[PDB]
């Protein structure tokens, strides 16, 4: 797709060779879908520039200093504030699947939206215990109360 | 679904869906487009391949998932097998009211008894003594009989010896080769934390006393005790079903 | 031929 | 004897002398990883070989080189200590040098510029520690040896199945080290195939062709000619007599006038004779019989210049004809035969289609790579990366040499690809195997098979990395610019550190440590596995990798190995086994010299051992190494039988050497079957130490080896005076002789107190010396966990009976008594580790607040005010050991809930309770706590007492290091001032300090006075700059994982008791469970009152016939006697005289042994603290094929006065009367193995579901259900069980609204359910829609 | 081989017989390990076969079966015909070796004492009815099923017996794995 928008947009009379042209422009496409549909869980164009600097510049401090570059060194040596150096390091994160052998990693993943059943038998006692001391008051006030 | 930590884990179906429509919308762009007819054609097989992935994977190439080596599961998979729908989950549930332990000797017990520990029956029956406990009116609220039973009174033992009287319990050891693997007993609650077998289902079973475990299930409704109590009782099978012969000898 | 399967041979034939 | 050793003796039977001692146990491990670290100068085994294996990297004729030099390790920044705390790998940095040289173009060669990079920082590599274990993530782990087939050329049989008509079809197999397979065989057709590596098959002809070959270069190469010569008429043929036998003449064989053989005859071996004595060499055929050969070279006519005839081609009376008429009087023919010279080849290139090397070359490619057109260029190139590259095919050094010997080569050294040659010969091979000729190999056989260990692993993924590297490398020079560019910019450590670190953290043979006892250590650290990459599969071996062949012998231990699914797919190793040089198993054997049997050592490995005849261990000699008796059994090829005297080569050179270390410290092991023999020796290891080890009254000899070996005691390094004994340390004053020139100084050994090993048991060491005793080199200082002056002690000792009780002893299970419970002889210490994580959620962070919702002061009580329990304090389950609160909002609460809180006007709260909390049935000591803070985060006031108590500690302990090492160079300075002017005067008076402030007048002691001053100043400096970097180290921050910001981890350490339900086991494969604790008063007591401990069932000898326990139970007994003699006689205090006689009569006591005792000990102090060792009973020892004999327990018996039976009387506790039948009495070693039933009950009624299909979470962690298979719903409809087993699949586990109403049902006290439909079928209907399937559910 | 272990438990085995002894050892335990799957695959396969077969009638009225008789193989009897006949309902009136004697009634159930009073006489081949012969559609009949059971009664309407006779055929699988003349042996 990137060649054939190349071979629509080249212009002969620079007298320069396609190729060049062309390469640029496949170039640019290539990277561009790589950003766009590349991950389960998408994160926009300029934060995949950030991480990739941050990578980057990871690597060069590694190699030079030895050991490894802790997040305050690179806060220093970037010129960022050292908090959206954590914010991109928390966010650049991957999933995992889940039939990972152990069994399986699904077969440990609980449901988290179900209610317990000795919760649903005390607000079935309370209801129960509501409506007779509603009942005990007169009917009048009982029916204000319900109403409000 | 999230983990702890904010990471994820999902599913493969996810990463076929996709693949299949990132290729379609790329063809439908390709086809506003009028590009020559190679790349339409490459296309076309592509999402080809990308469905057939999708419905049942290995047929061609097998895809392998990202990050891993592993080949994707596609929804084919998920049915058929030893560890399908229909083998794992339709006909081999797991239960609720349900335990284990190790199995010990017991040899004062009486053909239709068992000896099961306090702790285990306490957390096997625990709602049945909660209504016990309201019934009472020892408790006032549900609540307050959780508590109790979590304190570990005087009146908890006495509700429970009180429920646990005449409620069969079953018993099976882990290869069922025959329907002998299952029978019920009558407990008789006594402390420790190894269930106690009388000396003579011990063939029936095939259970030696080095180190073997037992599961032991609750019968709910009425009509399962009824059941327990007149088809599966310790005392009723004494036959062998292969061959009339007696299976409590003396060993 | 030899009758392939896969779509990459087929795309650089 | 040694001062550890002459503490307490033990008695030891055997009467075969010691020639050789067992080796260091772990040696193994650390030769491997000492070869692959292993900074040599050759290129070799190490990192030197990959190294010099990559480099140099040459560009594309770019005129630029990067070149290596040399390597380095650099030095780690945790010891092991702070690895395992934090929780990063142990290891060091790799600093290599670098050379860059650049070639201008262009111009005679020369060095235009060539920029030396220094120390280019390539990954790290992880370290071994001292005993054989690694450190990766903070946990140790072990990296098990692989048995694997070794790379060479093996020829097979493929017999039986094939066609089930017989026709045994035989094939060749060549395995690389790296590449790809190569292969042959045969077909019923008799039609020589080749197949690379598993693709579809091909006719052999085509490889041949494809190296350059024609039909007549193949023909020449596979067969023999038959000379033709037309003599004026009737086709005289030239003949080899030797070539006729095995065939029957059909024509009238004559010459010289005479005939030889008449027609009619088959020729015979005397026919064959003549005409070799005769020396017939021409005679003459008819044509008819020429009418079949096959002609060898092509034909053509000189003067039509046509092809009259081509090669290979069956001749006929015409073309014969035509040959003769065109002028041709020599036609060459193949000798062929049915028997010995089948023509295989010939027909081979009857069914070839391709007829050169370049449609060869095409066939070979469309094989490869189907689907696409072949080119010239590519095929060409294809072929010849296939084998003929030393880029993706090399056999092996080891590879070279089995492919030399398999084809009989004089020479083991060679190139790493193939040839020509090479592939000729296997064909070659193969052919004669097929006629007749030669013989196949077994897979099976230790000589094929071969070891490899870490340092092999280990080179071949930093092989792997390198590779990456320098093609990445070799790309950007060719690419890029080569001007300015420096050495480190090009090199990324990424992919190197990768490869190694998958490695050793995710692989099959990276094991987590099995760390029960130290045999449990020793045992993981010597293991053969037939698994892993490169290896087998557990559920696709068979019936033959799994069997005991018979070069085992010695090599591995034939009874040790796992009783589940992979069985005989592991092989411990055995005790005396060495590895080749190439990775082959040796064992040693003494050399035999013409009758007298010497004692120099030979290692043999199987291929050599499988020529000579081995005699055997035991066989009797006579003080001049002369075989007694003629007849001496021997071994010599798989088979064993009687040899003359004057035969034997070899004999082994001990009775262990047969077994391993596991299976050899089993007493009486002769005298178990095998089945129980196994087991024991898998059991043995899993048994847990306990409160306090005693030792084995009976033993057999190499529990001092394990126990040293294995790391766990403290040994002394060099011999001295023991100058400070503390529960945590000891000091050593070494002796005079053993102190260095300078530095006088001292030996400090810190012990390990109570810590949590792999698998929660305890780790304490305890000394085990006094003040001012004498220690040499290679003592025991310092038990570790169930070790007994230096001795193994796994288990207790205990008096048994064998005799039913009541049917408490029914089955296995077995009978203990309620002395063993008082007396804490089987109570265990365990260790918990439980972590609170401190996260960041959306709303808020949460917080370690010590105030709590909901939660009374009782709770409360135990946390200080930054919320974290106190350390000594006794919790049990369901208490707060640390707090905590997540924030959350908007709850959102329902119409009567409002109502109530109006009613009573009640806050709701905005935090949540997330605290950690003890689990339920667990009760303990908290001994420890940590906390972790990220870098930037305030400390609590907890984490700041923490780490002040952490400096004070280190600047303590680096105090008294100092004081301590100071105290011992003032001896030395003050013995090195001595000289220069004595004055013992000055030395009385003058400080310390004083000594070298002093100096003289003029001489180069002032000089060297000056050195000293100026090198205590640079110490003082380096001492100050040590503590600077303890406390940074100290105070600094920590790396954590994102979004965590503290971590506090408390430790519980739990007493277990022993119960009925526990297991528990013997030496000898005697398993059960406890059944009961009866009361002291109820056992069976003998004639004296003392009950009797354990109680065991006689039934389970019989059936399973271990007899080893009953003459351990016997000579238990006889020690146990000696031992009370001892105590009795020591009581009263009779004499030194009557103790020394009376021990001197108990260790003489033998039938020819070897122990050779006093009297040279002390006076009275050596014997009499022998004595006081002994009291408690005199250890014994039993080897494993030369223990003792009945004849020699009867007389120990006899000699403690007892009844030389071996039974007693004993008498009812409960009521009074004696049993008839005397019982078998005695003292038996049990083991309490670590399947504790605290661990195994469980039980629930309802808790949490799963996320896709609603049903409950199984296992253990979480509560889970009992799994209801398949066959136990079969086993509910064999019963007529419908409701039973509809509720057990509806209510109890998948239908929500049925169970919420069933449990409200049974709160109610009604008993009664609705079923509905289970959850798991609507997915299926959903799942299998999802397809373009439409299932339905109908109604009618 | 061809040298036997000359030494039993009670005294001492050398070496090499305890080697030679060991590849015994290891081949039976292997042996064991897998023969039990392998009787596990049988006996699943051999339920799902015969899962859905139930007592659905009283008697389909069937005049036909089986003739059992001994197994009487060479000079021995491998199985007398009390247990193989009893149990089973005649599917015919049985004569005794005098004709017109009506030993036993038509169908039948025989318990101990009619196996008794066959064995009295010289009845030696009666004719029994096989549920593979059942004239029922959709399921099988009590009286051409018979009475065995962990009962002694006849089969009851509604049993599963499927299941039970793959369960019962299955589970003892893990145990499983010249002459020119001939001359009487008895007057
Ligand atoms: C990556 O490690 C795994 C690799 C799997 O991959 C996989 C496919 O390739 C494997 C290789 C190359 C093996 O050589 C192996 C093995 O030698 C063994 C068991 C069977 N083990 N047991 C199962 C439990 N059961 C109660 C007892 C028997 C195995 O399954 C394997 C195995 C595999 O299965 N047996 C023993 O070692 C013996 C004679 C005694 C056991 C001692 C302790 C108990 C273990 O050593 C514990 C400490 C752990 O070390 C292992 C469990 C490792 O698990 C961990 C945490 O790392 C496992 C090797
Ligand atoms: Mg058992
Ligand atoms: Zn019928």
């Amino acid at each position: 797709i990137g060649l054939m928008k190349a071979v629509d947009k080249f212009e002969y009379r620079r007298g320069y060779k396609f190729s060049t042209y062309a390469t640029w422009w496949i170039r640019q496409a290539i990277t561009r879908s790589i950003a766009d549909q590349a991950r389960t869980i998408r994160i926009p164009v300029h934060m995949i520039e950030t991480i990739n600097k941050l990578n980057r510049i990871s690597r060069q401090m590694l190699q030079e200093m030895g050991r490894e570059p802790t997040p305050e060194e690179l806060a220093e040596r970037m010129l960022m504030p050292e908090d959206k150096i954590r914010k991109v390091l928390k966010i650049a994160k991957e999933p995992i699947s889940m039939e990972t052998p152990i069994s399986h990693l699904g077969d440990f993943i609980e449901d988290t939206t179900l209610e317990l059943p000795l919760d649903s038998a005390t607000t079935e006692s309370l209801r129960a215990a509501t409506h007779d001391v509603l009942a005990g008051l007169t009917a009048r006030e009982a029916k204000v109360l319900r109403m409000r | 679904v999230p983990l702890d930590g904010g990471r994820f884990a999902t599913s493969d179906l996810n990463d076929l869906y996709r693949r299949v429509i990132n290729r379609n919308n790329r063809l439908k762009r390709l086809l506003d487009l009028a590009a020559p007819d190679i790349i339409v054609r490459n296309e076309k097989r592509m999402l080809q391949e990308a469905v057939d992935a999708l419905l049942d994977n290995g047929r061609r190439g097998r895809a392998i998932t990202g990050s891993n080596k592993r080949p994707l599961k596609s929804l084919a998979d998920m049915i058929k097998g030893k560890q399908g729908r229909f083998r794992q989950n339709l006909l081999g549930k797991r239960v609720d009211y349900s335990g284990r332990s190790v199995i010990t000797v017991g040899p004062y017990l009486r053909l239709h008894q068992c000896g099961l520990p306090k702790k285990m029956a306490l957390e096997l029956f625990k709602p049945f003594i909660y209504g016990k406990l309201e019934l009472r009116g020892l408790a006032t609220t549900i609540k307050a009989a959780k508590k109790m039973v979590e304190r570990e009174e005087a009146v908890v033992w006495d509700i429970l010896d009180e429920v646990i009287r005449e409620h069969p319990v079953l018993l099976n050891r882990a290869p069922t080769l025959h329907r002998l693997g299952i029978q019920a007993f009558e407990p008789v609650l006594i402390e420790g934390k190894a269930i106690q077998l009388h000396p003579l289902v011990c063939a029936a079973y095939n259970a030696d006393f080095d180190g073997d475990q037992m599961a032991v299930h609750v019968p709910l409704t009425l009509e399962a005790q009824l059941e327990a109590r007149a088809l599966m009782m310790s005392t009723n099978n004494i036959l062998s079903p292969a061959n009339g012969e007696p299976i409590i000898v003396p060993s | 031929i030899g009758r392939t399967t896969d779509p990459v041979r087929m795309y650089m034939r | 004897y040694s001062y550890t050793e002459k503490k307490r003796i033990r008695k030891d039977f055997g009467k075969r002398p010691q020639v050789l001692d067992v080796p260091y146990l772990l040696s193994i491990q650390l030769d491997s990883f000492q070869k692959f670290i292993e900074q040599d100068p050759e290129g070799q085994y190490g990192l030197e070989a990959a190294f010099r294996s990559v480099f140099p990297i040459q560009s594309y004729s770019g005129n630029s080189e990067l070149q290596y030099v040399s390597y380095r390790l650099g030095e780690p920044v945790f010891d092991v200590q702070e690895c395992q705390i934090r929780g990063v790998t142990y290891s060091a940095p790799l600093r290599v040098k670098l050379r860059l040289v650049i070639y201008e173009r262009e111009a005679p060669e020369g060095t235009v510029k060539d920029i030396k990079e220094q120390e280019v920082y390539m990954g790290e590599i992880p370290l071994m520690t001292d005993n054989g274990t690694f450190v990766i993530n903070g946990t140790e782990r072990v990296i098990v040896s692989q048995l694997h087939r070794s790379p060479g050329v093996f020829f097979d049989s493929d017999k039986g199945k094939t066609h089930s008509s017989g026709k045994v079809l035989y094939n060749a197999r060549i395995i690389p080290y790296r590449g790809s397979w190569l292969d042959f065989e045969f077909d019923p057709k008799d039609n020589l195939f080749v197949r690379i590596d598993r693709r579809r098959k091909l006719p052999a002809t085509i490889i041949l062709r494809a190296l350059n070959y024609t039909t007549e270069q193949i023909l020449d190469l596979f067969f023999e000619k038959v000379i033709f010569e037309i003599r004026d008429n009737k086709l005289q043929m030239e003949l080899v007599p030797e070539r006729l036998r095995g065939e029957t003449a059909s024509f009238d064989i004559e010459a010289n006038g005479k005939v030889y053989v008449e027609k009619g005859r088959r020729i015979t071996a005397r026919h064959i004779r003549q005409l070799e004595k005769d020396d017939v060499k021409l005679i003459e055929v008819p044509v008819e019989y020429i009418a079949g050969k096959v002609v060898a070279k092509d034909y053509i006519d000189e003067s039509t210049g046509e092809l009259i005839c081509a090669a290979n081609m069956e001749l006929s009376l015409d073309l014969l004809a035509k040959l003769s008429q065109s002028g041709h009087k020599r036609i060459e023919t193949l000798f062929t035969n049915d028997l010995d010279h089948g023509p295989y080849i010939s027909e081979t290139l009857r069914v070839d289609p391709t007829n050169d090397r370049l449609s060869a070359l095409v066939e070979i490619y469309r094989m490869m790579r189907p689907g696409e057109p072949p080119t010239r260029e590519a095929a060409e190139s294809l072929f010849e990366n296939l084998f003929f590259s030393e880029d993706r095919y090399d056999l092996s050094a080891v590879g070279r040499m089995k492919f030399n010997r398999s084809l009989l080569r004089e020479e083991i050294e060679g190139s790493g690809i193939l040839s020509k040659d090479d592939i000729i010969d296997v064909m070659k091979k193969l052919i004669d195997i097929r006629n007749g000729k030669g013989e196949v190999d077994d897979i099976d056989h230790l000589g094929n098979r071969r070891i490899r260990s870490v340092g092999e692993m280990a080179e071949n993924q930093f092989r792997v990395g390198l590779v990456r590297v320098e093609r990445a490398v070799k790309e950007r020079l060719s690419l890029g610019d080569l001007d300015t560019l420096m050495p480190q910019d090009m090199i990324n450590a990424k992919p190197i550190s990768a490869a190694v670190k998958e490695f050793f953290g995710s692989s099959q043979l990276s094991q987590f440590m099995d760390q029960n006892n130290p045999l449990s250590e020793i045992t993981h650290k010597r293991r053969i596995s037939a698994l892993g990459p490169g290896g087998l599969t557990r559920e696709r071996a068979g019936f033959e990798v799994r069997d005991v062949h018979p070069t085992h012998y010695g090599r591995v231990c034939p009874i040790e190995t796992p009783e589940g699914p992979n069985i005989g797919l592991i092989n411990s190793l055995s005790v005396y086994a060495q590895t080749n040089e190439y990775g082959f198993l040796e064992t040693p054997y003494r050399k035999v010299t013409d009758g007298v049997v010497t004692d120099e050592i030979h290692y043999l490995s199987a291929i050599e051992e499988g020529n000579y005849v081995i005699a055997q261990a035991n066989s009797n000699l006579d003080e001049e190494g002369h075989f007694v008796e003629d007849l001496v059994t021997c071994r010599s090829k798989g088979e064993s039988s009687l040899f003359s005297r004057d035969q034997v080569d070899y004999m082994d050179v001990s009775t262990q050497q047969v077994v391993s270390v596991g299976a050899s410290l089993i007493p009486f092991l002769e005298h178990d079957d095998a089945n129980r023999a196994l087991m024991g020796a898998n059991m043995q290891r899993q048994a847990v130490p306990t409160l306090r080890a005693d030792k084995p009254l009976v033993g057999t000899g190499m529990e001092r080896a394990v126990a040293v070996d294995s790391g766990v005691t403290a040994v002394a390094k060099r011999g001295g005076v023991v100058q400070y004994v503390d529960a945590s340390r000891i000091v050593i004053k070494v002796n005079e002789d053993e102190m260095y020139p300078g530095e006088a100084g001292i030996d400090i050994y810190n012990l390990t107190k109570y810590t949590r090993s792999n698998q929660n048991t305890c780790i304490n060491q305890m000394p085990c010396v006094s003040l001012g005793e004498p220690v040499e080199r290679g003592d025991v200082l310092a038990d570790g966990p169930s070790t007994d002056l230096g001795e193994l002690a796994l288990g207790q000792n205990m008096r048994v009976a064998f005799m039913p009780w009541n049917g408490y002893n029914f089955e296995d299970s077995i009978l203990v008594s309620e002395r063993v419970v008082q007396e804490d002889r089987f109570t265990t210490i365990h260790i918990q580790e439980l972590a609170c994580v401190s996260r960041d959620t959306k709303l808020g962070p949460e917080e370690i607040t010590a105030d709590i919702p909901n939660v009374g002061e009782a709770a409360l009580s135990k946390l200080d005010e930054s919320g974290i329990v106190y350390i000594g304090a006794e919790v049990t389950g369901g208490d707060i050991l640390v707090g905590k609160v997540t924030p959350k909002g908007e709850t959102q609460l329902t119409p009567e809930e409002k109502l109530l809180r109006a009613i009573f006007g009640e806050k709701a709260s905005d935090v949540k309770d997330s605290s950690l909390r003890v689990p339920n049935g667990v009760s303990g000591t908290v001994i420890d706590v940590q906390v972790f803070t990220r870098d930037g985060v305030e400390k609590d006031k907890r984490a700041l007492e923490i780490e002040e108590m952490q400096l004070k500690q280190a600047k303590k302990d680096l105090s008294e290091e100092l004081q301590i090492l100071e105290a011992g160079l003032f001896s030395r300075i003050r013995a090195v001032l001595v000289a220069g002017g004595v004055e013992a005067e000055k030395l009385d008076k003058l400080p310390r300090d004083r000594w070298l402030e002093l100096g003289l007048t003029d001489e180069e002691k002032q000089n060297q006075l000056e050195q000293l001053a100026e090198q205590y100043d640079e110490l003082k400096h380096e001492f100050e700059k040590k503590l600077e970097a303890k406390r940074r180290k100290i105070t600094q921050g920590d790396d954590l994982a994102p979004g965590v910001l503290k971590i506090v981890k408390v430790y519980l350490a739990v007493k277990r008791r022993i119960q009925p339900g526990d297991k528990m086991a013997g030496r000898h494969g005697n398993k059960g469970v406890i059944s009961k604790i009866n009361p002291i008063e109820d056992m069976p007591y003998d004639e004296n009152g003392t009950p009797v401990d354990i109680v065991l069932n006689p039934l389970g000898v019989p059936s399973r016939m271990n007899i080893g326990q009953i003459l351990e139970t016997h000579l238990g007994m006889a020690a146990k006697g000696i031992g009370d003699k001892i105590n009795a006689m020591l009581k009263q205090q009779q004499e030194v005289a009557k103790l020394r006689e009376f021990i001197q009569r108990a260790y003489d006591l033998g039938a020819d042994v070897r122990q050779k005792v006093d009297l040279s000990t002390f006076s009275d102090e050596e014997v009499m603290r022998l004595a006081e060792n002994l009291r408690k009973g005199m250890p014994i020892a039993t080897p494993v094929f030369d223990g003792a004999k009945e004849a020699e327990i009867k007389e120990l018996l006899k000699l403690g006065d007892l009844p030389t039976s071996g039974q007693i009387r004993l008498y009812d506790g409960r009521t009074g009367e004696q049993f008839e039948r005397p019982v078998t009495v005695g003292y038996m070693y049990m083991l309490k193995l670590n399947h504790l039933v605290d661990d195994k009950m469980h039980a629930r009624s309802t808790g949490s579901y799963s996320l896709v299909t609603q049903q409950p979470l199984g296992g253990k962690a979480q509560f889970g259900g009992q799994r209801f298979g398949e066959m136990e719903v079969w086993a509910l409809e064999a019963y007529g069980a419908a409701y039973t087993l509809q509720e057990m699949l509806t209510v109890k586990s998948d239908d929500v609204n049925g169970r919420t109403k069933m449990y409200k049902n049974i709160v109610d006290g009604n008993h009664q359910m609705e079923p509905g439909m289970p959850e798991s079928f609507n997915v299926l209907l959903k799942e299998i829609r999802s397809l373009g399937i439409n299932i339905e559910l109908e109604d009618e | 081989i061809e040298t036997p272990i000359t030494a039993n438990f009670r005294e001492g085995l050398n070496v090499l017989q305890y080697f030679i002894s060991t590849h015994g050892a290891r081949k039976g335990l292997a042996d064991t390990a897998l023969k039990t799957a392998n009787s596990g695959y049988l006996t699943r396969r051999l339920v799902d076969v015969a899962q859905d077969l139930v007592v659905t009638e009283d008697d389909c009225g069937t005049h036909e079966g089986i003739m059992m008789t001994p197994v009487i193989e060479g000079g021995d009897v491998k199985e007398p015909l009390r247990d193989r006949v009893l149990g089973r309902v005649t599917a015919e009136d049985v004569l005794k070796p005098g004709t017109a004697d009506i030993l036993v009634p038509r169908n039948t159930l025989l318990h101990e004492q009619w196996c008794d009073l066959l064995e009295e006489n010289s009845v030696d081949a009666v004719k029994v009815r096989s549920v593979v012969s059942c004239d029922t559609d959709f399921g099988v009949c009590a009286h051409c099923y018979g009475r065995d059971l962990a009962r002694g009664h006849i089969i009851n309407k509604g049993e599963a017996i499927g299941v039970i006779a793959a369960q019962s055929i299955g589970e003892p699988g893990t145990q499983l794995t010249a002459e020119s003349s001939i001359q009487v042996k008895n007057k």
